[PDB]
């Protein structure tokens, strides 16, 4: 069995339970429940070299988890960072989660991501999206409603963690059914 | 760009295996995929990506199978039954509603889905290939 450690940060709202969710049963759940802590989800891919999993650790965005998240993040692999193209502040307080998973594990694969590009007019314009370039971290615009790009950072982490640049994710070998 | 060191032993490639070598299509198409939530009772997404109907050359059982686009995973994945009933939503042309006990999850369950199709030509075409599917079995 090859897993990965994920743990999942960005201010609460963000989408971080909206895109594992989505990933997990396909559903895109339009209510915001705060997440308790952290939930974690097993996410399997397959590719050309083998079944992948990452363990995803959702946590909770609230400033009141900070001391908690510390013990999350121990022995993760990567992490993505996630924002909201809708609200500024959550862009703003990147840097913040950026420098909290560093400070806990050093060299790992960070990708940035700001969730919710599908709506209509964006209040975190694309030059204003500037941190993975002094970081210099991988950036998706994604969205967790219309599946753009929602694949990416998975992929793009894969390829790191395994250390194949060139993996490709492959179709998931369909069992024969019930009867 | 940077370069980070890999985790993990790397894998060997393998041979891509899909699980339908065995099959026919008679039917392809992408489409929009959703699960009723019996506790919730409403719809809920459960995929986009090709609606497929195949054949096994061998045993002539029949199944829907859709696989979700860019991360790839089975969205449904179930024998096609006599005994079902494509049900078209009122008004619409575009999708129609069933009963399956499908194994997207790689575990059996009943569910109802709803499908549905860009344009009434695509959806038409599945109906047609989906009940000529049932067609077998008997006479
Ligand atoms: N328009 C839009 N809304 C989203 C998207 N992703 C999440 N949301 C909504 O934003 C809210 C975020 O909730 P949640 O995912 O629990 O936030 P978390 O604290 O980051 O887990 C939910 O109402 C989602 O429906 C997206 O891609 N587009
Ligand atoms: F309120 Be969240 F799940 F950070």
């Amino acid at each position: 069995q090859v897993q990965f450690k994920l743990v999942l940060v960005g201010d609460g709202g963000t989408g971080k339970t909206t895109f594992v969710k989505r990933h997990l049963t396909g559903e895109f759940e339009k209510k915001y429940v705060a997440t308790l802590g952290v939930e974690v989800h097993p996410l399997v891919f397959h590719t050309n070299r083998g079944p992948i999993k990452f363990n995803v650790w959702d946590t909770a965005g609230q400033e009141k988890f900070g001391g908690l998240r510390d013990g999350y993040y121990i022995q993760a692999q990567c992490a993505i960072i996630m924002f909201d193209v809708t609200s500024r502040v959550t862009y703003k307080n990147v840097p913040n989660w950026h420098r909290d998973l560093v400070r806990v594990c050093e060299n790992i694969p960070i990708v940035l991501c700001g969730n919710k590009v599908d709506i209509k007019d964006r209040k975190v314009k694309a030059k204003s999206i500037v941190f993975h370039r002094k970081k210099n971290l991988q950036y998706y615009d994604i969205s967790a409603k219309s599946n753009y790009n929602f694949e990416k950072p998975f992929l793009w982490l894969a390829r790191k963690l395994i250390g194949d640049p060139n993996l490709e994710f492959v179709a998931m070998p369909a069992l024969a059914p019930p009867e | 760009g940077p370069h980070f060191e890999p985790v993990v032993p790397l894998p060997d490639k393998i041979e891509v295996k899909t699980g339908e070598e065995d099959e026919e299509e008679f039917f392809c198409n992408r489409a929009k995929l959703f699960r009723f939530d019996v506790e919730s009772k409403e719809w809920k997404e459960r995929g986009i990506g090709n609606v497929k109907i195949l054949r096994h050359k061998t045993s002539g059982k029949i199944r829907l199978l859709m696989r979700r686009e860019q991360v790839l995973k089975i969205c449904a994945n179930h024998y096609i039954s006599p005994d079902m009933k494509l049900t078209p939503n009122a008004g619409s042309d575009r999708s129609f509603v069933w009963h399956a006990l499908d194994y997207a999850d790689e575990l059996p369950k009943p569910e109802q889905l709803a499908i549905r199709f860009k344009t009434p030509e695509e959806a038409a075409l599945f109906k047609c290939k989906f009940e000529e599917a049932q067609s077998i079995l008997k006479a």
